[PDB]
């Protein structure tokens, strides 16, 4: 209910080895103060 | 009108339990990773000796010439021990232990002296070659609190 | 007319007492046990020694090669640590004890890891054959509530 | 015509304060004691093992390999202790203590049990032979009903 407007995604497998699954994800999201 | 010398000293014995309720959980789940690293080690004798007597690392527990199921390699702690390529590394079971630190693991591993070899202990790892392994970074490892002064080794320790 | 500060305070230490009365004697006796214990192990060496070397357990303890007579390897609150069978028994003493512990025993048993052995420790056992145990059933076995987190092994904890 | 509830009860807890003078005194005291005592033990382990390599008890700190300084093992209500041919005695300070344990001290030492040692608690002893100690009778042994349940050993306890 609030103004976090989603945009540019991205994620990857966090684990060097690859010994397990893991997801790093970093999401841009902004919102819309006055001027 | 009285009675509070019972009250006080009853509520002074309960939060001296919170006090110490921290303390006897860090020196627990210390304590139960101390033993991660005995039943890690232990396991150096049958990596070393085949290491030098044919100069390249055991593939697995069986190659080491140990119980050929890391299953079988357990504890009241410890839910394994598995041999990867010279690597020993301990798993911590999930029943009996601390809360920040079960299914969490350590390694041990090694490096050619050359006639020898020299041991270290510390944050999971993956051999890349021979003489070279890397932090098996994926988030299950044992925090540095819960590791000796002695179990503090870095992927590059020489 | 006044003077109640006094005989309300003198009577909530007395109510304290009563409160802190059970509190001091279970963790007193828990306190009692954990040594029946430290004195029932450092004679696991013994015990595994001979198992290893012979592949028997010990009859007795001169067969272990321990004070050949249990009532050597008694304490302040164990009157005697006897081994029978690889099987080590410590029993509690008659005086400076709890209540509900005193002439009451624990064990301490293996198990062939072959090559190696695994020890147990909980409530009396007797020794069946050479990797099996059961039971000492016959009431003088330390209540549950006594014994360590580290000592609540079954007679077929394997 | 009126005021006795603010009389009395000021009065009430000033003899409640007298009550509780003495309570809190051997409370106290039986507090500062039970750290000399952890001040003269953990002082075991120097010379339980001089004793063992060597067969003859340390002479004194130094020998123990312990601060070669008996005041250097001091602390709020410790005054020192000193290693006298195995006998650890531990000295009540001057100051921050009860009032009639002050300058008064205790002794720890052990026997022989021949590959191990026994280790007793109670009040000050001199050693006679390597498997004899005395009383040492002189009038500053810190009062019975200043020592714990675990520290009434006598001169030939065994």
């Amino acid at each position: 209910r609030r103004i976090v407007n989603v945009n540019n995604i991205k994620f990857d497998s966090a684990k060097l080895k690859n010994e397990k699954v893991v997801l790093q994800s970093e999401f841009q999201a902004t919102t819309f103060r006055f001027v | 009108f009285t009675l509070i010398e019972l009250m006080i000293v009853i509520a002074i014995v309960g939060i001296l339990a919170a006090v110490a309720l921290p303390a006897y959980q860090d020196y627990t789940a210390r304590a139960q990773v101390s033993e991660a690293i005995l039943l890690a080690e232990g396991q150096k004798s049958a990596v070393t000796e085949y290491y030098l007597n044919h100069g390249k690392w055991p593939e697995n527990n069986t190659s080491a010439g140990v119980a050929s199921s890391p299953t079988d390699i357990k504890g009241k702690y410890v839910k394994e021990v598995e041999v990867k390529n010279g690597v020993v590394t301990a798993t911590m079971l999930s029943s009996g232990v601390n809360n920040e630190i079960k299914g969490k693991k350590l390694s041990l591993w090694a490096r050619r002296e050359n006639g020898s070899v020299k041991w270290f202990c510390g944050q999971p790892v993956t051999r890349t070659d021979d003489d070279t392994v890397a932090d098996a970074k994926d988030g299950k490892e044992i925090d540095t609190k819960h590791l000796p002064s002695t179990c503090r080794d870095n992927f590059d320790a020489k």
